[PDB]
């Protein structure tokens, strides 16, 4: 039997899948450490690797990149989970190695891949707290070139008055995506900062982990991919839309849940989104 | 040595596949990779290579290729 994570409920992807929508068709790259394409409630189209010592994208020795798959675009079948996007094709664009580290150099080549081979839609569960011209160059002419980009706004919690939102999550071209839990919470790790967009569930999120298992983590990595999902769900009932529009109908339509510093617009809903 | 991002001016000289190589090449510094989108490469240097580097007038700057994790 199929469960049903309650972040996927929560963010009314239900409701899209209702109406006929899925993320059919749409390419969604998941930039992380790989996935594992033989896990049976997952399907994985094509990818790449750029980490040098795992030059295999769809071996996942973090299990980082396939939790992160799963929560964006697990098979809606009998067994798992359901993702957001369920029919979405995905892509494993491996930028981190097993310990789910990466030099940006790698990450630079992954969002290259993205762009070469027309990716709708980034998911960048992944950050650090140091900036990059070279990374902002890249992230910016992805989104320039009509590419989604979502990304974690990190794990740093809070610190006074001052931003602790990771790059490339800073960034203005990027939808930058902090965490709550199943109450609307926002979670004490959730970076917090002006640059935050939106919030999705990153606390105890089950989905799809190596070896054909299922197991739960939190972050704002595991609240950025709802959000990618999110965007291939849009497109696949607005395939006209940009990724500008895209990103101002999850923000103009999320639901409201506080101060923007630590919740920015508030909770996607992609049923409002997409109307 | 360490590795290093290092990027190129829009125009003031290299871009060329080649004479970036060369630019960074013939500074000690070693290549292994030129970004398509990107003006850049990331590279291997000494402290020599960078500081001629960033005074070259083909360089706009050399920043260190940094390391992310997993959020
Ligand atoms: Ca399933
Ligand atoms: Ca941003």
């Amino acid at each position: 039997a199929q469960s049903v994570p309650y972040g996927i409920s929560q963010i009314k992807a239900p409701a899209l899948h209702s109406q006929g929508y899925t993320g059919s068709n749409v390419k969604v790259a998941v930039i992380d450490s790989g996935i594992d394409s033989s896990h049976p409630d997952l399907n994985v189209r094509g990818g790449a690797s750029f980490v040098p010592s795992e030059t295999n994208p769809y071996q996942d020795g973090s299990s980082h990149g396939t939790h992160v798959a799963g929560t964006i675009a697990a098979l809606n079948n009998s067994i798992g989970v359901l993702g957001v996007s369920p029919s979405a094709s995905l892509y494993a664009v491996k930028v981190l190695d097993s310990t789910g580290s990466g030099q940006y150099s790698w990450i630079i080549n992954g969002i290259e891949w993205a762009i070469s081979n027309n990716m709708d839609v980034i998911n960048m569960s992944l950050g650090g707290p140091t900036g990059s011209t070279a990374l902002k160059t890249v992230v910016d002419k992805a989104v320039s070139s009509g590419i989604v980009v979502a990304a974690a706004a990190g794990n740093e919690g809070s610190s006074g008055s001052t931003s602790t939102v990771g790059y490339p999550a800073k960034y203005p071209s990027t939808i930058a995506v902090g965490a709550v839990n199943s109450s609307n919470q926002r979670a004490s790790f959730s970076s917090a900062g002006s640059e935050l967009d939106v919030m999705a569930p990153g606390v105890s999120i089950q989905s799809t982990l190596p070896g054909g298992t299922y197991g739960a983590y939190n972050g704002t990595c595991m609240a950025t991919p709802h959000v990618a999902g999110a965007a291939a769900l849009i497109l696949s009932k607005h395939p006209t839309w940009t990724n500008a529009q895209v990103r101002d109908r999850l923000e103009s339509t999320a639901t409201y849940l506080g101060n923007s510093f630590y919740y920015g617009k508030g909770l996607i809903n992609v049923q409002a989104a997409a109307q | 040595e360490k590795k290093y991002i290092v990027g190129f001016k829009q125009t003031m000289s290299a871009m060329s596949s080649a004479k970036k190589k060369d630019v960074i090449s013939q500074k000690g510094g070693k290549v292994e990779k030129q970004f398509k989108y990107v003006n850049a490469a990331a590279a291997t240097l000494d402290e020599k290579a960078v500081k001629e580097l960033k005074k070259d007038p083909s360089v706009a700057y050399v920043e260190e290729d940094h390391i992310a994790h997993e959020y």
